[PDB]
DNA sequence: ACGCCAGACAGGG
RNA sequence: GAGUCUGCGGCGCGCG
DNA sequence: CCCTGTCTGGCGTTCGCGCGCCG
C-alpha cells in the first residue's frame, strides 16, 4: 500500500481531514515554487530514469512524506487566511 | 523471412492457374527447412519460377552455391494451365520466433513479410530411469531424445 | 462572483415572462431551404433569439468583436457567440389566456 | 423485425433465421406482458428450441425451432412422430399438429426395439404433457429421434446429455458467435449435423452432377460433367460479410478429377472438408496453473500461434463522399493542402489509395478538400497566411484518415464520379469513395474462446512452449483449463469430450457421439485401452521404460486410490490412463505433477471480436449539442458514464473534489474543462469549477415551464449562475 | 504474533483464512495485512498448480448406496400407491406424502456421497474445492454424483416423478426437457430481482443520503438495547441467539451506558471489539445480561447527521468512524448489493427451495422498506406503531429485516438498517398547534426546535403535541424539505409544482441536491468540519510571527 | 434544426408543437378581428388551450402526433424533464467523464493489490495532456502542438515517449470500475503498471470486491486530475486501503476459489490402513513391532493409532 | 402487462 | 495565432 | 351529513457497451 498510511491516519482527528491537509499541502508545494519543502537534504523523494524526482514528479507524494515527519502543522485556524499567501511568496523563489 | 510474387501486391490475393491462395502458399513456405554452411550466408534469396501444368515442389528452386534444401518434396503449389508463378523468397539466420509484424522485411516494395520460425528442434524428451551400481541402487540415468528439422543435428544442438 | 447557496421555484408573472423575453414568435416559419437562414419573425429569427453565427450578423455589415455591443443599422443583430443565441428567451403574447396544465391537472 | 443476418459462421445465420418470436407488428404481443408466453410450453417440442432463447432482457420471446420441425400448411409446427400399430413400430411418419398430439399416447425413442417389436412391457410414453408408464399394446405412436427435441444450433453439442440445460444454452449461443479462422478445423468430436449445416447453409460449393474437373483456379473451378456440359463456378474470392467477416471459397479439388454428385469442390468460409468448422481441436491439459487460468479465465500455448491455429480474417468497408457545399464543391484530389509528401505516397492514384498498400492508423485512405469557414474568411488566419506565403490554398484539409484503432492493407477501392452508370448518388453528394481495408488478426490475450459445452473464458497468458506442461514424450499441451470452473457448473460432457479425444489423438481417428444415444463410459475406456498401446507400446519398442518421475507419481497415485496397489507400473499406468489421466512434467522444472492429470483433444472455438473488445480510452474530444456532455463515435472514443451508483461510491468515500471533478471539470463545466486543459498543459493547478452547463440547461429548461428558479446569496438575495448573458440587452 | 492468530490444527478453509485476515487486520495493522493477503495469494496459487487437482469424469464418484436408497424409497412409493388405490389417502395426502419421500431420500443421497469421499476419497478433485472456500455447492455436487431429484412443473406444483439421474451418467431425453422448464422460470426471476435491488438501493439512498457524520459526541444519551436471547423456536424456551447474529448486533458498537458483567468494567462510550462481544456472550451464557445498551443512529440527537459515538467503528477502516463519512449511503449500497448478489446467483445455478427463498424475500424486503399491510396479516407497522408505540416498531423493522438476509447468507451490520429506518420516523403528525394548523406532517426535529424555544426562550407554553409518524423510505424521499432531491425520483411534475407555488429556497445541504449543481460536496472534503484546514512549515510559522512583531509602531 | 445526411434535417419535436400554438394564436387574433361568430371562437380557443398543453405536457390529455410516419408522442417539456433517462436523472448521475477508459480485464497474479496492469496504449490517451507537457520538459518535443502531432500517428512514436509516460504516471493512481457498482468497493484505486496489449491486469484478491471474473466482462478506468482528487484517491480510495466491507466488519480480501484450494491441499493430513493393532500408546513392543510391521506392508505411515501412528515414530 | 400508492366518489346508517 | 461541423429518436440483436 | 369500501387515476419497472439501420 502507501507509506505509513496508518501512521498518518493516527496523526489526524478524522480520516477525511488528512486528505484535505495532504492535498492543500501538495497545492502549495507547486504554487509558491516546488522547493517549499522541509526535508530535502540526505533521504528524500526519488524516481529512477535518473534520480530526478528531486525536482517535480508527484506533489502529494512529498506532502505525505513530510506530514509523516513532525515538521508541518495542520489546524482549523492556525494562521489568518490572507496573510499566509503573502508571507509565503515573500520567502519562497522558484515562480 | 519474406516473399515476393511478381504480379501479387498484398498477402490476401489469389493467383490464377494456382489452386492455393497467397496465404496458403506463404504458409507452406514457413514449412521449408533450409540449411546454409557458413556465416558468410546471413541472408539468402531463393529464386524459383515455374509455368503451366506442373506441381511446384521445393526442389524446383534454382540451387545456390553454399545453401542446401532438406525439404525437397514440400508442396508449394499446383498449377493448372497458363499458371505463371515467379517468386523470390528470402531466407535468414536468427533465433526464436519473430512475427512478420516485428521485422517487416522489404526487398521489394510489394513483397510480403512472413512469420519467422527459427528453432531447428521440434521436440525434446528426457527420461530418468534407475540404474544399478554395485553398492547403492538409488541412482539416476538420463537419456534425452532430441528431434531436429535437419538444419542442425541432434548432437550439434 | 458569489456562491450559489439557495435555489427557488416561484410562479411566473406575465410581466416576468416579458422580462426574461426578447421578441415574439408570431409565425410558423422555421427555415427557408434556399437559404438555410431563419425565415421571418419565425421560431428561429436571430432578433428574438440571437446571432445564428459566431460574432457575425445576418447580412454582414458588422462582423467582428471591435463593435461587439452595437446593433446593425438595417438589420437587428447584437452579437456574442452563437452562445447568446442559445441562452436568450423569446415570448409569445397569447390572445386570450389559457393555463398551465402543471397547476391544473 | 428485420435485422442484420448473424453470419459469424453460416450456422449462426441459419439459426437467426429459425428463431421464433412473439414481439412484432405491435398488434400481437408487446414487451412488458407475457410470463405465460415466455415459458417453454409442452408443445414447443420439436417446434421451438427450449434453449435457443437468448439470455438477456429479450428472452423466451425469441427461440429457434427444432431439428425436424417443419411448418405444415398453416403455421402449426408439426413434429415428426412415427406410427406404431399394436406392438409394431413403423418407419412411416406423421407430422402432427400440436392439438392432435394430445389425443394419442406417444412413447420415446429410447424404447428397446427388435425392429417392429416393442421390447419391454412397462415402457415410457407421454399421454398429454404427462409422463406415463404405458404398455406396448397402448403405444399408439413413438417419437422420431432425440434430435427433433432441440434446434439445429443445439444439436451441434457433443454430449449434450451430460451438460446442464442452462450452461448448454451458452454453448449454442457461443456458436452463433464463432469467427471464421483461415485454418478451419472440424471438432475432434462431433454430433452429426456439421455436414448438414454447411450444406443446407450455402457455405461450400457442391457439385451438381458427376463429371471431371477441367480448371482449378483460385477464382473459379470449371468442371466438366459427363453429360457433355461444362460449367464455370466462380468462387466468392474475398467478400465483406454484413458483420465484417471474410467469405472465401477455397478450392479443394485438384485438376482433372472425377467428381461424385454432391461433393465439395470448394469449402465455405469456415469449412475444413465439407464439415462445419469454427475453431480447432487442440490438446488440452485440465489442471490449474499459477493464476493465469482463473475461475473463468483460461491459458494458451505460444505454439498455437506459431502454426496459424487461431487466426481469422476481418475486412472493413470505409466510405467517403464528395459533398456539394454552397461554399464550394468538395474535391477529391491527391492534394492534401498543408504538410507532407510522406503521407501522399500510398495515395498514388490522383486522390485514391493504391491497392495492396499497407495502411496503418492515421494514414490517408482518401483525400478531399472542402472550404475553411461557414461564410467568412479569417482576419487572424489572414495575417498568418500572408507572412509565410499569402497564396495558400484557402481550402481546409478534410480528408478521410485511418481512425485510431487499426487498419491493414488496402485491398479494394471504389469511386463513383460525375457520369453515374446506374448508381444512386444521394443529393448534394458529388461523388463517393469506398476504401476496403483488410488485416490479419492473430489470437492474443484479449480474445475469448469457448467449448460447445459452456466453459467460456478469455486468454490470460501466452506461455512459451518452453515451460508449459509436457507429456512423457516431448509433445506439449496447447491449452490449460482451470478445473474449478466445472464443479460448481454442471457440464461433465466436456470432461467426457477430453477423454475420448485423448483416444482419438493416439488412435488417429474422429468419432460421432449422438445426443443421448452416443458413446458410453465403457466403450470409451475401451478405446482408451487401444490408445495405451499406441502411447506406451511404441515407447516399449522405441527402447525405454518408466521414469523416476513416472513411478513417483504412481506412489502418490496408489496412496490416492486411482491404481490397485501391488500391480506393475506398466499395468498401473494403463489403469490410470483408462481413467483418462496421464503423468505430466512441469516443463519449467522438469519435475512431474504429483498426481495424474487428464488431458485430451478438446474442440475449442474463438468468439467474435466485436468493437466492444477493441478498447476505448478518451482524453478530450467532442461534446453534445444540447447537453454539454462528452460524446464520441468515429475517431474520438467518447466518455464513460459515471452513473449514480458510482457517484454514491465516491460519496461514500470522502472523495469530495473527485466527485466535483467528475461533475464539473471532466464533463459539463464548459469554461471549466477549457481552463482545466490549458492548466494541465501548463502543469498548473486547475482553476476552481464554474457552474456546470447541465445545471444551466436545467434551469432554463425549467424556466421554459412557468417555474422560475433562482440561485441565492448568504442572505436570501440573488447570485448568478449565468455569468452575464441573462441580463437584458 | 503469527502463531497466536493462526490455527494449525485443521485444514485451512475459506473461513479459517477469512478469520486470519480479520485478526491480522486488527492485530498487526492495515498495510501489514495487505502483505499477508498477497503472500497467501502467491503460495495458494503456486501450491495449486503443483497439487495437481483436476477433474476427471471418474472423479465424480457415485455412491453404491445410491442404488439402495433409490430402491428403498422406490418400493415405499408403491406402498403409498397401494394405500391410494384402496381409498385411504386423499388425492392430496398422496401428493404431499410422495414429495416428502423424495425430499428425504434426496437429502439422504447427499450426505451419502459426502460420506463416501470423507471416508474413502479424502482427496477427491471435486470434493476439496467445495470444502475449501474455493468452489462448489452442496446442492450442486449432489446433482453430479448423487442425483438431482425434484423439478417442479411450469406453475409451481412439483412433479410427481423425480429425476433419478445424476450428471455423471446421462441425464435422459425427457428428464432434460422437464428440467428445462425450471431454467426458463429462473432467468426471468433474476431480471425482476435485479430491478428491485436497484429499487431497494435508490429508495434507501433517496431517504438516507442527507445523513452524514458531522459532530461532537452527541450528548443525548438515549439508546437501543440489543437482545442476546430469542423467545419462541420451540414454544417457550430461552436461548442464546446465534453467534453470527449477536456479533452483527454489537460488533464495534458504542456502549450507551456502563455495564459490569463477568468481572470487568465495560465503560461507557467504549467501542466493543469482537473480543468484547465474545465476553458479553460468555456472560449471558452464565446469565448476567439479557440486553445491551448501545449507541445507535436509532436514538441520535443531531437532526441532520449522526455523530461518531452513535455510529461506531466501521469506516472501511476498523477504527472509530471519521467525521465527514457518508454512512447512510454505505448502508444503502450495502443493502442493494446483497439483493443484487443473491437473486442472480440462484436462478443461475440450482433448484427448488432456493427459488422460493429468493422470490419470497425480494417481495418481503420491498414490503418492508415500503409501508403496507403485508400480504398475509406477518404484522402491519402503522397499526403496530399506534397500538404498542415507536421504540418497538424501530426494533421490529430492524430484526424483521435482518431475518431475510441472515436466511440468505448475507452478513450486514445492523448499523445500516437502522440509519434507514430512523429516517422512516424522522417525521410526525401534529395534534396541538401553535405556529401552524394541526393536521400536518413535518420534520420531527423541526418540532424539537419549536417546542424548545416555545417553552424555554419565549414564554407561553404552547405544547406542540405530535404523533410519531412512520413513513416508508419511499414516501420520505418523495416528501422531504428541499425539492431538488424530490425532483429526482417521484414525480418531477408534482415535486416542482408545490415547490414553485411556495417560493422554495433550497438550502444546499446533503449530497444529492448539491451534486446536481456540480457544486462541492457538503460532505467529505467539503464537510464543514474540515472544509477549512491550513498547513504550515515551522519556517512560515516564524515568518507570520515576524509580521505580528512589526505591528509594534515606533 | 440541424443538417443530418444527404440533406436530411433533424429538429426537436418541440418545434412542431410551437408551430401548433403559434398558428392557433395567430389564427385566433385574426378570427376575433375579422368578425366573431361565437361557435368558431370557442372551437378555436379550445384548439388553442389544447396546444398550450402540448408543449408543456403531452399525454395528460390526448396525444399529439407528427403527421403519418410515427404515431409518436412528440416529446413534450414535461417529458424532457421526467424519467429514468430524463433530465433530472441526467444531472444527478453526471453521465460522461472526459478522462475515462474501458477494456477487457485479465488476471495479473504477480501484481500486488497496490497496483494494476494498465495498457500503455490506453495510458497514452488517458494521460495525454499530462504527457504532452512532460514531452516539452524533455527534448522529445519543442512544444505542445508539436508533441500532439508527434503522437497523432502510431508509427511516429519514438521509444522516448514511453519513457516519458512511464515517468508521468510515477506515483499517480487510477480508478477501476466494474459493471454493476453495488458497493463502495465497486470502485478502487490502484497504481498503474504500464503493460503491453489490449487487456488490463487486475489483482485476483480484489476480484471478490468487484463481482468480476475473467470471462467476457469488462471494467472501466478513470483518472484523478486535481492534486486533491489524487490525494483522496490514493489515501482513502486505493484498493488495498478498503479491505473490510461496508456491509459487515468481515474481510472482503478473502482468498478466492483458486488460493483456498492451494492453501488447503498443503495443510490437510492423510489416513490409510489399520488392520493390525493400533495401540502404541502403551507397549514398547508396540513401538518396535508396529514399526517393523510398517516397514513391512501391514501398518501404514498414517494409522489410526491414538498417540502416534508409526508415521510419527519413524520421523 | 403488473404492482403500488393515493384518491375521489357512492352507498348504508 | 488553427477550429468547424457532424453523430438524434426509435428499433433489432449480442456481452457480462 | 359521517365512516367505509370500491373502482379509479397516476408512475415505475438495472446498468453500461458493440453494431447496423432509418427519416
Ligand atoms: N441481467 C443482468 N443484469 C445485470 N447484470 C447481469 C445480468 N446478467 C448477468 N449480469 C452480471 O454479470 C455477472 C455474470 O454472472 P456470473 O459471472 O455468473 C457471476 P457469479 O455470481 O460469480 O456466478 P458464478 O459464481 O457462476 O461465476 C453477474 O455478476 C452480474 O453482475
Ligand atoms: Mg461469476
Ligand atoms: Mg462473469
Ligand atoms: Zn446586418
Ligand atoms: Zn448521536
Amino acid at each position: 500500500a502507501e507509506p505509513g498510511i496508518d501512521k498518518l491516519f493516527g496523526m489526524v482527528d478524522s480520516k477525511y481531514r488528512l486528505t484535505v491537509v495532504v492535498a492543500k499541502r501538495a497545492q502549495q508545494l507547486l504554487r509558491h515554487g516546488f522547493k517549499n519543502t522541509v526535508l530535502e537534504p540526505e533521504e528524500r523523494p526519488k524516481m529512477q530514469t535518473l534520480e530526478g524526482l528531486f525536482d517535480d514528479p508527484n506533489a502529494v507524494t512529498w506532502a505525505m512524506k513530510e506530514l509523516l515527519t513532525g515538521r508541518l502543522v495542520f489546524g482549523e485556524n492556525l494562521v489568518p487566511e490572507d496573510r499566509l499567501q503573502k508571507e509565503m511568496e515573500r520567502l519562497y523563489p522558484v515562480e | 523471412t519474406s516473399v515476393y510474387i511478381e504480379d501479387v501486391l498484398h498477402e490476401f490475393s489469389t493467383i490464377p492457374g494456382v489452386k492455393e491462395d497467397v496465404v496458403e502458399i506463404i504458409l507452406n513456405l514457413k514449412e521449408l527447412v533450409v540449411r546454409f554452411l557458413n556465416p558468410s550466408l546471413q541472408t539468402v534469396t531463393l529464386l524459383l519460377k515455374a509455368e503451366g501444368p506442373k506441381e511446384v515442389k521445393a526442389r524446383d528452386f534454382l540451387p545456390v552455391a553454399d545453401v542446401e534444401i532438406m525439404n525437397p518434396d514440400l508442396h508449394i503449389a499446383t498449377l493448372e494451365e497458363g499458371g505463371r508463378l515467379n517468386m523470390e523468397v528470402r531466407v535468414d539466420r536468427g533465433v526464436g520466433y519473430v512475427p512478420a509484424e516485428k521485422h517487416g522485411i522489404k526487398d521489394r516494395i510489394n513483397a510480403i513479410p512472413v512469420d519467422a520460425v527459427f528453432s531447428p528442434v521440434r521436440r525434446v524428451a528426457f527420461q530418468v530411469e534407475d540404474t544399478r551400481l554395485g553398492q547403492r541402487t538409488d541412482l539416476d540415468k538420463l537419456t534425452l531424445r532430441i528431434w531436429t528439422d535437419g538444419s542442425v543435428t541432434p548432437l550439434e544442438a | 462572483k458569489k456562491e450559489v447557496r439557495k435555489v427557488r421555484i416561484a410562479l411566473a408573472s406575465p410581466e416576468k415572462i416579458r422580462s426574461w423575453s426578447y421578441g415574439e414568435v408570431e409565425k410558423p416559419e422555421t427555415i427557408n431551404y434556399r437559404t438555410l437562414k431563419p425565415e421571418r419573425d419565425g421560431l428561429f429569427d436571430e432578433r428574438i433569439f440571437g446571432p445564428i453565427k459566431d460574432y457575425e450578423c445576418a447580412c454582414g455589415k458588422y462582423k467582428r468583436q471591435r463593435f461587439e455591443g452595437k446593433v446593425c443599422e438595417r438589420c437587428g443583430v447584437e452579437v456574442t457567440k452563437s452562445i447568446v443565441r442559445r441562452y436568450r428567451m423569446g415570448h409569445i403574447e397569447l390572445a386570450t389566456p389559457a393555463a398551465h396544465i402543471w397547476f391544473v391537472k | 423485425l428485420s435485422q442484420f443476418k448473424d453470419e459469424t459462421n453460416p450456422l449462426s445465420s441459419l439459426r437467426h433465421k429459425r428463431r421464433i418470436s412473439a414481439l412484432g407488428p405491435g398488434g400481437l404481443t408487446r414487451e412488458r406482458a407475457g410470463f405465460d408466453v415466455r415459458d417453454v410450453h409442452r408443445t414447443h417440442y420439436g417446434r421451438i428450441c427450449p434453449v435457443e432463447t437468448p439470455e438477456g432482457a429479450n428472452i423466451g420471446l425469441i427461440t429457434s425451432l427444432a431439428a425436424y420441425a417443419r411448418v405444415d400448411e398453416l403455421g402449426f409446427i408439426r413434429t415428426p412422430y412415427r406410427r406404431v400399430v399394436g406392438g409394431v413400430v413403423t418407419d412411416e411418419v406423421v407430422y402432427m399438429t400440436a392439438t392432435e398430439e394430445d389425443r394419442y399416447t406417444i412413447a420415446q425413442a429410447n424404447t428397446p426395439l427388435e425392429g417392429n417389436r416393442i421390447a419391454a412391457e412397462r415402457v415410457v410414453a407421454r399421454r398429454k404433457g404427462e409422463p406415463v408408464i404405458v404398455s406396448p399394446e397402448e403405444v399408439e405412436f413413438m417419437d422420431v429421434s432425440p434430435k427433433q427435441v432441440f434446434s439445429v444450433n443445439t444439436n451441434l453439442i457433443p454430449f449434450l446429455e451430460h451438460d446442464d440445460a442452462n450452461r448448454a444454452l451458452m454453448g449454442s449461443n457461443m456458436q452463433t458467435q464463432a469467427v471464421p479462422l483461415i485454418r478451419a478445423q472440424a471438432p475432434v468430436v462431433m454430433t452429426g449435423l456439421e455436414e448438414r449445416v454447411v450444406r443446407d447453409s450455402l457455405a461450400a460449393l457442391y457439385a451438381e452432377e458427376d463429371g471431371e474437373v477441367a480448371k482449378v483456379d483460385g477464382n473459379r473451378i470449371v468442371v466438366r460433367y459427363e453429360d457433355g456440359r461444362l460449367v464455370e463456378y466462380p468462387l466468392r474470392r474475398f467478400y465483406r460479410s454484413n458483420q465484417g467477416t471474410a467469405l472465401d471459397q477455397r478450392p479443394r479439388v485438384v485438376v482433372g478429377q472425377r467428381v461424385r454428385k454432391g461433393d465439395l469442390l470448394a469449402d465455405g468460409p469456415a469449412s475444413e472438408n465439407g464439415f462445419l468448422a469454427l475453431g480447432q481441436n487442440v490438446l488440452v491439459a485440465i489442471m490449474p496453473f499459477d493464476g493465469y487460468n482463473f475461475e473463468d479465465a483460461i491459458v494458451i500455448s505460444e505454439e498455437l500461434l506459431k502454426r496459424d491455429f487461431y487466426t481469422s480474417i476481418h475486412i472493413e468497408r470505409y466510405e467517403i463522399e464528395a459533398r456539394d457545399t454552397k461554399l464550394g464543391p468538395e474535391r477529391i484530389t491527391r492534394d492534401i493542402p498543408h504538410l507532407s509528401e510522406a503521407a501522399l505516397r500510398d495515395l498514388d492514384e490522383e486522390g485514391v489509395v493504391r491497392i495492396g498498400a499497407e495502411v496503418k492508423p492515421g494514414d490517408i485512405l482518401v483525400g478531399r478538400t472542402s472550404f475553411k469557414g461557414e461564410s467568412e474568411p479569417t482576419p487572424e488566419e489572414r495575417l498568418l497566411r500572408s507572412i509565410f506565403g499569402e497564396k495558400a490554398r484557402d481550402v481546409k484539409d478534410t480528408s478521410l484518415r485511418v481512425p485510431p484503432g487499426e487498419g491493414g492493407i488496402v485491398v479494394r477501392t471504389v469511386r463513383l464520379r460525375r457520369g453515374d452508370p446506374g448508381v444512386e448518388l444521394k443529393p448534394g453528394v458529388r461523388e463517393v469513395v469506398r476504401v476496403y481495408v483488410a488485416q490479419k488478426r492473430k489470437l492474443q490475450v484479449g480474445d475469448k474462446l469457448a467449448n460447445r459445452h459452456g466453459n467460456k473464458g478469455v486468454v490470460a497468458k501466452i506461455l512459451p512452449v518452453e515451460d508449459m506442461p509436457h507429456l512423457p514424450d516431448g509433445t506439449p499441451v496447447d491449452v490449460i483449463l482451470n478445473p474449478l470452473g466445472v464443479p460448481s457448473r454442471m457440464n461433465l460432457g466436456q470432461i467426457l469430450e477430453t477423454h475420448l479425444g485423448l483416444a482419438g489423438y493416439f488412435l488417429g481417428q474422429r468419432y460421432i457421439s449422438p445426443i443421448f444415444d452416443g458413446a458410453k463410459e465403457p466403450e470409451i475406456k475401451e478405446l482408451l485401452a487401444q490408445a495405451f498401446e499406441v502411447y506406451f507400446g511404441k515407447r516399449k519398442g522405441e527402447g525405454f521404460g518408466v521414469d523416476k518421475r513416472e513411478v513417483e507419481v504412481l506412489r502418490r497415485a496408489e496412496k490416492l486410490g486411482l491404481v490397485t496397489p501391488g500391480k506393475t507400473p506398466e499395468e498401473q499406468l494403463k489403469e490410470l490412463f483408462l481413467q483418462g489421466k496421464v503423468v505430466l512434467y512441469d516443463g519449467r522444472t522438469g519435475e512431474p505433477i504429483e498426481g495424474p492429470i487428464v488431458v485430451g483433444q478438446m474442440f475449442i472455438m474463438k468468439l467474435y471480436h466485436m468493437v466492444e473488445d477493441k478498447m476505448h480510452a478518451r482524453s478530450t474530444g467532442p461534446y453534445s449539442l444540447i447537453t454539454q456532455q462528452p460524446l464520441g463515435g468515429k475517431a474520438q472514443f467518447g466518455g464513460q458514464r459515471f452513473g449514480e451508483m458510482e457517484v454514491w461510491a465516491l460519496e461514500a468515500y470522502g472523495a469530495a473534489h473527485t466527485l466535483q471533478e467528475m461533475l464539473t471539470l471532466k464533463s459539463d463545466d464548459i469554461e471549466g474543462r477549457n481552463a482545466a486543459y490549458e492548466a494541465i498543459i501548463k502543469g498548473e493547478d486547475v482553476p476552481e469549477p464554474s457552474v456546470p452547463e447541465s445545471f444551466r440547461v436545467l434551469v432554463k429548461e425549467l424556466q421554459a415551464l412557468a417555474l422560475d428558479v433562482q440561485t441565492l446569496d448568504e442572505k436570501d438575495n440573488p447570485v448568478d449562475i449565468f455569468e452575464g448573458l441573462a441580463s437584458k440587452r | 504474533v503469527a502463531w497466536e492468530l493462526i490455527q494449525l490444527d485443521v485444514p485451512q478453509e475459506k473461513n479459517s483464512l477469512k478469520d486470519l485476515v480479520y485478526q491480522a487486520f486488527l492485530r498487526l495493522g492495515m498495510e501489514k495485512t495487505a502483505r499477508l493477503l498477497d503472500a497467501l495469494k502467491y503460495y495458494g496459487f503456486t501450491f495449486s498448480t503443483t497439487s495437481g487437482i483436476t477433474i476427471g469424469i471418474d472423479d465424480a464418484v457415485i455412491p453404491e448406496e445410491k442404488k439402495q436408497y433409490l430402491e428403498e424409497a422406490d418400493r415405499k412409493l408403491l406402498q403409498i400407491e397401494q394405500a391410494y388405490e384402496m381409498g385411504f389417502l386423499t388425492d392430496r395426502e398422496r401428493y404431499d406424502q410422495i414429495l416428502q419421500l423424495w425430499t428425504e431420500t434426496t437429502e439422504k443421497v447427499t450426505q451419502a456421497v459426502f460420506k463416501n469421499f470423507e471416508e474413502n476419497y479424502p482427496f477427491n478433485p471435486l470434493y476439496v474445492m467445495a470444502q475449501s472456500g474455493a468452489r462448489g455447492n452442496p446442492q450442486q455436487i449432489r446433482q453430479l454424483c448423487g442425483l438431482r431429484g425434484l423439478m417442479q412443473k411450469p406453475s409451481g406444483e412439483t412433479f410427481e416423478v423425480p429425476v433419478r439421474s445424476s450428471f455423471r451418467e446421462g441425464l435422459t431425453v425427457l428428464e432434460y426437457f422437464i428440467s428445462s422448464h425450471g431454467a426458463r422460470k429462473g432467468g426471468a426471476d433474476t431480471a425482476l430481482r435485479t430491478a428491485d435491488s436497484g429499487y431497494l438501493t435508490r429508495k434507501l439512498v433517496d431517504v438516507t443520503h442527507e445523513i452524514v457524520v458531522r459532530e461532537a459526541d452527541c450528548g443525548t444519551t438515549n439508546y437501543i438495547s440489543v437482545p442476546l436471547f430469542q423467545p419462541d423456536e420451540v414454544t417457550r424456551s430461552l436461548r442464546l441467539r446465534k453467534r453470527a447474529d449477536i456479533e452483527a448486533g454489537l460488533y464495534g458498537r458504542v456502549l450507551a451506558r456502563e455495564v459490569e458483567v463477568l468481572g470487568v468494567r465495560l465503560e461507557e462510550g467504549r467501542y466493543l471489539s469482537m473480543d468484547d462481544v465474545h465476553l458479553l456472550i460468555k456472560a449471558a451464557e452464565a446469565g448476567e445480561i439479557q440486553e445491551v445498551p448501545v449507541r445507535s443512529p436509532l436514538t441520535c440527537q443531531t437532526r441532520y447527521g449522526v455523530c461518531q459515538k452513535c455510529y461506531g467503528y466501521d469506516l472501511s477502516m476498523a477504527r472509530p468512524v471519521s467525521i465527514g463519512e457518508a454512512v447512510g449511503i454505505v448502508a444503502a449500497q450495502s443493502i442493494g448489493e446483497p439483493g443484487t448478489q443473491l437473486t442472480m446467483r440462484t436462478f443461475h445455478t440450482g433448484g427448488v427451495a432456493g427459488a422460493a427463498d429468493i422470490t419470497q424475500g425480494l417481495p418481503r424486503v420491498i414490503e418492508l422498506f415500503e409501508a403496507r399491510r403485508p400480504k398475509a396479516k406477518a404484522i402491519d407497522p402503522h397499526q403496530l406503531l399506534e397500538a404498542k408505540g415507536p421504540e418497538a416498531v424501530e426494533r421490529y423493522l430492524v430484526e424483521e429485516i435482518q431475518k431475510v438476509y441472515r436466511a440468505q447468507g448475507v452478513k450486514l451490520h445492523d448499523k445500516h438498517i437502522e440509519i434507514v429506518v430512523r429516517q422512516m420516523m424522522k417525521y410526525v403528525e401534529v395534534t396541538d398547534p401553535g405556529d401552524s394548523r394541526l393536521l400536518e406532517g413535518q420534520v420531527l426535529e423541526k418540532w424539537d426546535v419549536e417546542a424548545l424555544n416555545e417553552r424555554l426562550i419565549a414564554e407561553g407554553k404552547t405544547p406542540v403535541a405530535w404523533k410519531p409518524l412512520l413513513m416508508g423510505v419511499t414516501k420520505s424521499a418523495l416528501s422531504t424539505k428541499s425539492w431538488l432531491s424530490a425532483a429526482s425520483f417521484q414525480n418531477t411534475t408534482h415535486v416542482l409544482t408545490e415547490a414553485a407555488i411556495a417560493g422554495k429556497k433550497d438550502e444546499l445541504i446533503g449530497l444529492k441536491e448539491n451534486v446536481i449543481l456540480g457544486r462541492l460536496i457538503p460532505a467529505g472534503t467539503g464537510s464543514d468540519f474540515v472544509r477549512f484546514t491550513q498547513v504550515v512549515d515551522q519556517k512560515t510559522l516564524k515568518a507570520i510571527e515576524e509580521a505580528r512583531k512589526e505591528a509594534v509602531e515606533a | 434544426m440541424v443538417q443530418v445526411d444527404g440533406g436530411r434535417f433533424a429538429t426537436s419535436d418541440l418545434n412542431d408543437l410551437y408551430r401548433r400554438l403559434i398558428n392557433r394564436n395567430n389564427r385566433l387574433k385574426k378570427l376575433l378581428a375579422q368578425g366573431a361568430p361565437e361557435i368558431i371562437i370557442r372551437n378555436e380557443k379550445r384548439m388553442l388551450q389544447e396546444a398550450v398543453d402540448a408543449l408543456l405536457d403531452n399525454g395528460r390529455r390526448g396525444a399529439p402526433v407528427t403527421n403519418p410516419g410515427s404515431d409518436r408522442p412528440l416529446r413534450s417539456l414535461t417529458d424532457i424533464l421526467s424519467g429514468k433517462q430524463g433530465r433530472f436523472r441526467q444531472n444527478l448521475l453526471g453521465k460522461r467523464v472526459d478522462y475515462s477508459g474501458r477494456s477487457v480485464i485479465v488476471v495479473g497474479p504477480q501484481l500486488k493489490l497496490h497496483q494494476c496492469g494498465l495498457p500503455k496504449r490506453m495510458a497514452l490517451e488517458l494521460f495525454k495532456p499530462f504527457l504532452l507537457k512532460k514531452m516539452e520538459e524533455k527534448g522529445i518535443a519543442p512544444n505542445v502542438k508539436a508533441a500532439r502531432r508527434m503522437l497523432e500517428r502510431q508509427r511516429d512514436i519514438k521509444d522516448e515517449v514511453w519513457d516519458a509516460l512511464e515517468e508521468v504516471i510515477h506515483g499517480k493512481v487510477v480508478l477501476l470500475n466494474r459493471a454493476p457498482t453495488l458497493h463502495r468497493l465497486g470502485i478502487q484505486a490502484f497504481q498503474p503498471v504500464l503493460v503491453e496489449g489490449q487487456s488490463i491486469q487486475l489483482h485476483p484478491l480484489v476480484c471478490e470486491a468487484f463481482n468480476a471474473d475473467f470471462d467476457g466482462d469488462q471494467m472501466a478506468v478513470h483518472v484523478p486530475l486535481s492534486s486533491f482528487a489524487q490525494a483522496e484517491a490514493r489515501i482513502q480510495m486505493l484498493s488495498a486501503h478498503n479491505l473490510l466491507s461496508p456491509a459487515s466488519g468481515e474481510p472482503l480480501a478473502k482468498p478466492s476459489r483458486d488460493i483456498i484450494l492451494g492453501l488447503y491441499y498443503i495443510t490437510q493430513v492423510r489416513k490409510e490402513k489399520k488392520g493390525a493393532g493400533l495401540e502404541f500408546a502403551t507397549p514398547e513392543e508396540a513401538l518396535a513391532a508396529h514399526e517393523r510391521g510398517e516397514v513391512a506392508l501391514n501398518a501404514p505411515i498414517k494409522v489410526a493409532g491414538r498417540e502416534t501412528s508409526v508415521g510419527r515414530l519413524k520421523y
